[PDB]
């Protein structure tokens, strides 16, 4: 059958840099009669449908960039992107169309930039949740990097029902954003006063501490 | 400007069945070989199957994961094509895309928007949503509880967009949450009006919820 690899399965890349990929092919996808190579290369990015990019795995797709290059031949193939741009986050995938069509397990691209500490926010239950018997604290911890974090929930002191997400990387400035949700019952709720979303991450050895108390709302 | 849009996707249970159909427009349909891809949440792309064009008879052809299961037709006068699933399994759950094939010269897919298939005996269940209010200041949305994927959020009907990132909902206890957060200027809120728009599909739920301070 033909089995598509790629490699790497994920890597990093800060803006102005080269990005080099490679793809590789159980079978030899050079066409004799036609003397081209089936390999084609997908961008696909966050929340979006793949585009083509590349296709005879040398031929730039009209309105792609010229950064975009691709290269190799028979089992083995390379997309290089020169310059790297923040939009250029995405999943690259490549595809065999030698016999019937097979896609590559994909390499994810991220950008690496500069550390960013988050902006925090934190919002109380409404009373449209309150009404039916649960209480929802949720913090947004926006535009940080690197990835990782430590979200702490605090009530009435005390650290402690958490949902947490990030976002994928966004496309305009490299950063990520994170939602911290505590859920409660509203009767659990009303028994206490203070409740405190506490987010350390390595921007800061202070954490950024944001709270509210129920007296006040 | 060439169109691709698929329809059909939704929650099925076990065993069952479901039929997809992809609108095309701005090209000679009938030139051109269509495939279906699809890809479960967070995992690769699989081809599934193509039919060919006019000139081909408009055959088909299947991957050996779906031959057997899955049955792709086309409707030549209006420009349609189909994809039959039977038989449906949990790996079966996955978004699913129409795609622009073959011509008979080039080698490329020059895709739809795509359409989510989940396969689960868990019932429809709609979302509720909840205003999430407190130089520049952050509002949002928060998508509680419901069943299948997706929904979809906007704010001030798609005029912010800029400043606003949107969750990727987590599945907790059999039931989805999301939530979205816009930041604008403090001058503008609560100035001006801000209401995020979210819609839940599966149970044609349709919420405009202001956010008021
Ligand atoms: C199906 C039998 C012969 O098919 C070819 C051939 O010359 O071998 C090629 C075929 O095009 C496909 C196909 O299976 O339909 C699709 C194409 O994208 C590519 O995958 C090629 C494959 O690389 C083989 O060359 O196969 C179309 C036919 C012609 O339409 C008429 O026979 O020829
Ligand atoms: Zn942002
Ligand atoms: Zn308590």
């Amino acid at each position: 059958d033909i089995v598509m690899s790629q490699s790497p399965s994920s890597l990093a890349v800060s803006a102005g840099e080269k990005v080099t990929m490679s793809c590789k092919s159980s079978q030899s996808l050079l066409n004799s009669r036609t003397r081209k190579n089936y390999l084609a290369w997908y961008q696909q990015k966050p929340g979006q449908s793949p585009k083509l990019l590349i296709y005879w795995a040398s031929t730039r797709e009209s309105g792609v960039p010229d950064r975009f290059t691709g290269s190799g031949s028979g089992t083995d193939f390379t997309l290089t992107i020169t310059s790297v741009q923040a939009e250029d986050l995405a999943v690259y995938y490549c595809k065999q169309s030698y016999n019937l069509r097979t896609f590559g397990g994909g390499t994810k691209l991220e950008i690496k930039r500069a550390d960013a500490a988050p902006t925090v926010s934190i919002f109380p239950p409404s009373s449209e949740q309150l009404t039916s018997g649960g209480a929802s604290v949720v913090c947004f911890l926006n535009n940080f990097y690197p990835k990782d974090i430590n979200v702490k929930w605090k009530i009435d002191g005390s650290e402690r029902g958490v949902l947490n997400s990030w976002t994928d990387q966004d496309s305009k400035d490299s950063t990520y954003s994170m939602s911290s949700t505590l859920t409660l019952t509203k009767d659990e709720y009303e028994r206490h006063n203070s409740y405190t979303c506490e987010a350390t991450h390595k921007t800061s050895t202070s954490p950024i501490v944001k709270s509210f108390n129920r007296n006040e709302c | 400007e060439v169109k691709l849009v698929e329809s059909g996707g939704g929650l099925v249970q076990s065993g069952g069945s479901l039929r997809l159909s992809c609108a095309t427009s701005g090209f000679t349909f009938t030139d051109y070989y269509m495939s279906w891809v699809r890809q479960p949440p967070g995992k690769a792309l699989e081809w599934l199957g193509f039919i060919r064009n006019k000139a081909n008879g408009y055959t088909t052809e299947y991957s050996p994961s779906v031959k057997g299961r899955f049955t792709i037709s086309r409707d030549n006068s209006q420009s349609i094509l189909y994809l039959q699933m039977n038989t449906l399994r949990a790996e079966d759950s996955a978004t699913y895309y129409c795609a622009r094939d073959h011509d008979g010269y080039y080698e490329r897919f020059s895709w739809g928007q795509g359409t989510l298939v989940t396969v689960s005996a868990a019932k429809t269940t709609p979302p509720s949503v909840y205003p999430l209010a407190p130089s520049m200041v952050t509002l949002g949305c928060l998508v509680k509880g419901y069943f299948p994927e997706p929904v979809t959020v906007t704010w001030n009907s798609g005029s912010l967009s800029s400043g606003v990132h949107t969750f990727p909902a987590v599945l907790q206890s059999d039931l989805y949450t999301l939530s979205s957060s816009v930041t604008v200027p403090s001058s503008t809120w609560p100035s001006e009006t801000v209401t995020c728009n979210v819609a839940h599909p599966a149970s044609s739920t349709k919420v405009d919820k202001k956010i008021v301070p």
